[PDB]
């Protein structure tokens, strides 16, 4: 039956360290136009460090690894991307624990759970524009995938493109959570940096689940 | 480009070695980073303690000591500091007497020191919380983050450091800090964007009769662009902003370390007003010339005046950064004799000094 | 253009004004203006003067207070003030034990505070002069006005100011400020040039890899311009220029009370050398980021153990401006424990304030 | 026989203020180059001072006249060239004193008293590439009239001549005295503005002197 990987879950974080280090000018500049120029710098920082401490623990289970990783990014990416996605990371792990593989049905839970916690901590609603209104519309994917009883690999390369669609999306809304709130409208027109990583995040995961 | 840095990725472990080499009293520690009073832990006083980006020297590295701060968290340029490293910081400081993080308002510093308050807490630290909210430039919270922390986070520093100097408990210190909270009033405008070390263009440009009014200090676009015209325009323009938009209602968050919970508190505040006492605070944001701030407070001190305020006391100078931004900020803190009595307190800071 | 002033003409006007308002110790004389403490004349002690061009704040007008000067005369901007100016506030601050005037060496300054020396002393006010003249940059006095007076003329008229506040008498105050004077050594570089309020131009433009080397206080070009690498590069070039161009003869005069005339005295400074301790003072020259000067510490702490040089103090910060000037200048005063005394005594003034 | 009476002086330095006026910005950017950027605004200053000053005073002798002006200038204009031109009136109007006119002759004298008083004030010699290399050609330009028995007029009017090209001789000279000798070989292509006054004022005392 269909599933992904605990190496094929390495090999997402491990593209994920690539995609932050290539996309790291482009991130900071669309945080240069409704924020302080930073976000690329971070998500560079944190899955650079992530990524390092990844050959350690490539034989651990799924909870393990996922776990860590939120925990490397809480220490090391700062800022508000920092919690966020160190939240992601933590409550993907509660859902998932040791594991060494995972059917569509627990993708679409530990993402489910991931979300949950980046709302919470936040307070992100649809349109607030921000990392959620990439993970939201994400998360409804993965249901849906899962509901159709698709492959893991097809569920994530619908998943990533619907992550694209809904960054992009982002571009039109008056920010209402985030330093982009603080320019009014002058936040229109502009795509959230935040939401371009879990895009970049989800493009990662449907290569890592190819093969 | 053009700054005074060698690598990149070098700039702050040099600055702040500079820093620790020019100040006997501050102690650089290591992985993690941060810096503390090298007399920390100070038995029998309240520890205080806060954090934020580098780029905003000298807050809040150059207000460790007594008096004031007893250790700071930088963290990158413009990053809030990581949970781990306040949790350091704080447990190297604890005087037995609790903790208080002074945390000013951004979605990555609240979330960042909340994470850092609970690990405190767990560790049977003591601890609790004031937020800095003062810039007034956000009008409204409703559908936003919030008002940013900027300027006012120095004169809070001060005067809940001299309560925690003096011997005030935990509680007195945090209500103290919020009283604060709830009268201070800044707001900034830019002429000229600051450039990160890692950037070699301009957070933002700008056309010569132009400026960006309502800006914080990590050197995002403020509320608006608005034309340039002249010292006593852009003064009264701020001035008026702080009446204006003075009043502000909103949720702030502090650990209630009896329940281990965050506690909402809806908390509102007035306009400044006629037969209020205040201190200013005329900042430099960086790279404004000490004469123009001068210029400045003497207009500030004509339209207090016709306002109906009486400035107590001032600071004039750079206090709260964005590196190299051409700009300042105006803050003014309502206050009242026992204010005024911390105020005049003993300070022995890197930026802050006098008395004792 | 982009300045924040009203009209050209009142810039100092409104400057001034705004100084004497922040600061209560502090008296604004008008017809003609100049700046005393309010506490002015002060019975007993030497008074200490000085003056220059504005444009260099806080020199001169942030240094009046107990411990350093008695008043001070601000000239029109990167202009020398007249010797009615020096004459009335000379008058103005005589305690009945002197006045000693400390003049930055250059033609107007030199002049001008000569012209009213002998307006003093016809006048049966006791009175003598020390010269500044430490910036290394213009390596020999032969064919030239001579070394300009910079940054070190701060760390003289505190350490003198508090010789005066000791009780020293006119003498021994004027030969410890003319000893320092022949131990101190600085050497200042921009990156980017001044704009005066009237210009609407910056005094001198500079490519991205180029700076300015050998600058002084007015904005003029300095020796050379040369290409800009590293913070470490510059602040190498500048110090192994402290040291190559620290011998210096030249002549300086000062006026014998007794006599009542000018003595030419013909004297020279040695290199400092291993084994020499110092205050080191890195200094804003108007513009430069708190943080990048903690960065030019870290570097000059490292090329001081090199050369055996043992810094004992330090001042990091704007304290002797050229407007809105990109760069910062570097002064090494060779100190004995006597000095060091002097240096932490009580000095309470806008800009430096410490004790008592 | 050939005067120049006082009220030509009055004219003279009325002219002045016309001058300084004028040609402000050009003296200021002559010392941008090689100065501090103030010359022309310290000139203006002070002859402006001068200029209101002079109505009071058009009908004492040219002694008074030249005296208060050297005075006013040294009250006014400030930085190095305040006590310089300062001292140049002062010492003239003590060639001058109670006159009511002046001879070619008084006026070499008096020309030649005023340089004499920078000289020794500044320890200019020529080549050091100040306002003493337009003084001392123009002093002697009148010492070569004088003998020559020339009109008052004309003397004026080949001295203003002489200043033109003594001030122009400087473009070309390293700085050895002033601000500019700390420019060192970068003071030499640049035009003196200390020199370039004193042209300016020959040029006014021509004119003056014309009827
Ligand atoms: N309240 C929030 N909830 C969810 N995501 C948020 C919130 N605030 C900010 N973000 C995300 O954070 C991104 C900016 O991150 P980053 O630049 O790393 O932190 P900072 O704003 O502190 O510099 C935004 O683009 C947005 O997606
Ligand atoms: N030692 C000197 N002797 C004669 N003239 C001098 C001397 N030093 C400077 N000058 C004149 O002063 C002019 C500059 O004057 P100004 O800009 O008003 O003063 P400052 O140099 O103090 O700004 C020079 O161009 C030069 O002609
Ligand atoms: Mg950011
Ligand atoms: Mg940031
Ligand atoms: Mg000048
Ligand atoms: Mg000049």
């Amino acid at each position: 039956g269909s599933s992904l990987s605990r190496t094929q879950i390495v090999n997402w974080l491990t593209r994920c360290g690539d995609i932050f280090s290539t996309e790291s000018e482009y991130l900071t500049g669309l945080d240069r136009e409704i924020g302080d120029a930073d976000h690329g710098l971070n998500m560079n920082r944190g899955f650079s460090k992530v990524v390092e401490k990844l050959p350690a623990i490539a034989d651990k289970d799924i909870g393990f690894i996922l776990k860590n990783t939120g925990m490397t990014l809480l220490s090391s990416v700062g800022g508000a991307s920092g919690p966020l996605f160190g939240t992601f990371f933590i409550r993907a792990a509660q859902a998932t624990q040791a594991r060494q593989s995972l059917t569509l049905e627990e993708l679409y839970q530990m993402f489910r759970d991931g979300a949950d916690g980046v709302i919470s901590r936040g307070k992100a609603e649809p349109g607030d524009k921000t990392m959620c209104d990439v993970w939201v519309p994400v998360v409804e994917s993965l249901r849906q995938s899962s509901e159709q009883n698709l492959s893991v690999p097809v569920a994530l390369e619908a998943a990533s493109s619907i992550a694209e669609s809904a960054a992009q999306s982002t571009i039109t809304m008056q920010a209402r959570k985030g330093r982009a709130s603080y320019l009014g409208e002058r936040s229109i027109g502009h795509q959230d940096p935040g939401a371009t990583s879990v895009m970049f995040m989800m493009q990662m995961l449907a290569l890592a689940a190819k093969e | 480009s053009k700054k005074l840095i060698n690598d990149v990725q070098d700039v702050l472990d040099e600055q702040l070695a500079g820093l620790a080499k020019a100040h006997p009293s501050l102690t650089l520690h290591q992985d993690p980073v941060y810096v503390t009073r090298a007399d920390a832990p100070v038995a029998g006083k309240v520890a205080l303690l806060s954090g934020g980006g580098s780029g905003h020297e000298p807050m809040h590295c150059g207000y460790i000591g007594q008096g004031m701060l007893s250790g700071a968290c930088p963290g990158e340029i413009f990053t809030s500091p990581t949970p781990d490293k306040i949790f350091e910081c704080a447990m190297q400081v604890d005087g037995g007497e609790g903790v208080l993080l002074i945390i000013k308002n951004y979605t990555g510093d609240i979330l960042n020191f909340e994470t850092a308050t609970e690990l405190l807490h767990d560790s049977g630290v003591k601890v609790t919380t004031v937020v800095i909210d003062d810039d007034v430039a956000v009008k409204d919270s409703l559908y936003t983050a919030g008002r940013r922390g900027v300027a006012n986070t120095v004169l809070i520093e001060k005067l809940v450091g001299a309560a925690a100097e003096r011997g005030d408990s935990l509680d007195a210190c945090a209500e103290l800090g919020r009283k604060l909270n709830n009268q201070g009033h800044s707001i900034g405008i830019a002429l000229g964007a600051c450039t990160v070390p890692a950037a070699g263009k301009p957070s933002f440009t700008l056309a010569d009769n132009e400026m960006e009014f309502g800006v914080g200090i990590h050197g995002e676009p403020g509320i608006d662009r608005r034309p340039f015209s002249s010292l006593d325009q852009t003064v009264d323009e701020m001035f008026d902003t702080l009446l204006v938009n003075g009043s502000y209602h909103r949720t702030l968050r502090f650990w209630d370390y009896q329940q281990g919970s965050w506690q909402e508190e809806q908390q509102t505040k007035q306009p400044l007003q006629s037969g209020d006492r205040v201190i200013a605070l005329v900042n430099n944001l960086g790279a404004t010339p000490l004469s123009e701030l001068y210029g400045v407070y003497n207009r500030l001190t004509t339209r207090c005046q016709q306002a109906g305020l009486t400035i107590e006391r001032n600071l004039i100078g750079a206090y709260c950064t964005s590196l190299d931004m051409t700009g300042f900020s105006i803050t003014l803190l309502k206050v009242d004799d026992e204010t005024l009595a911390l105020w005049d307190a003993p300070v022995h800071t890197p930026a802050l000094n006098w008395g004792k």
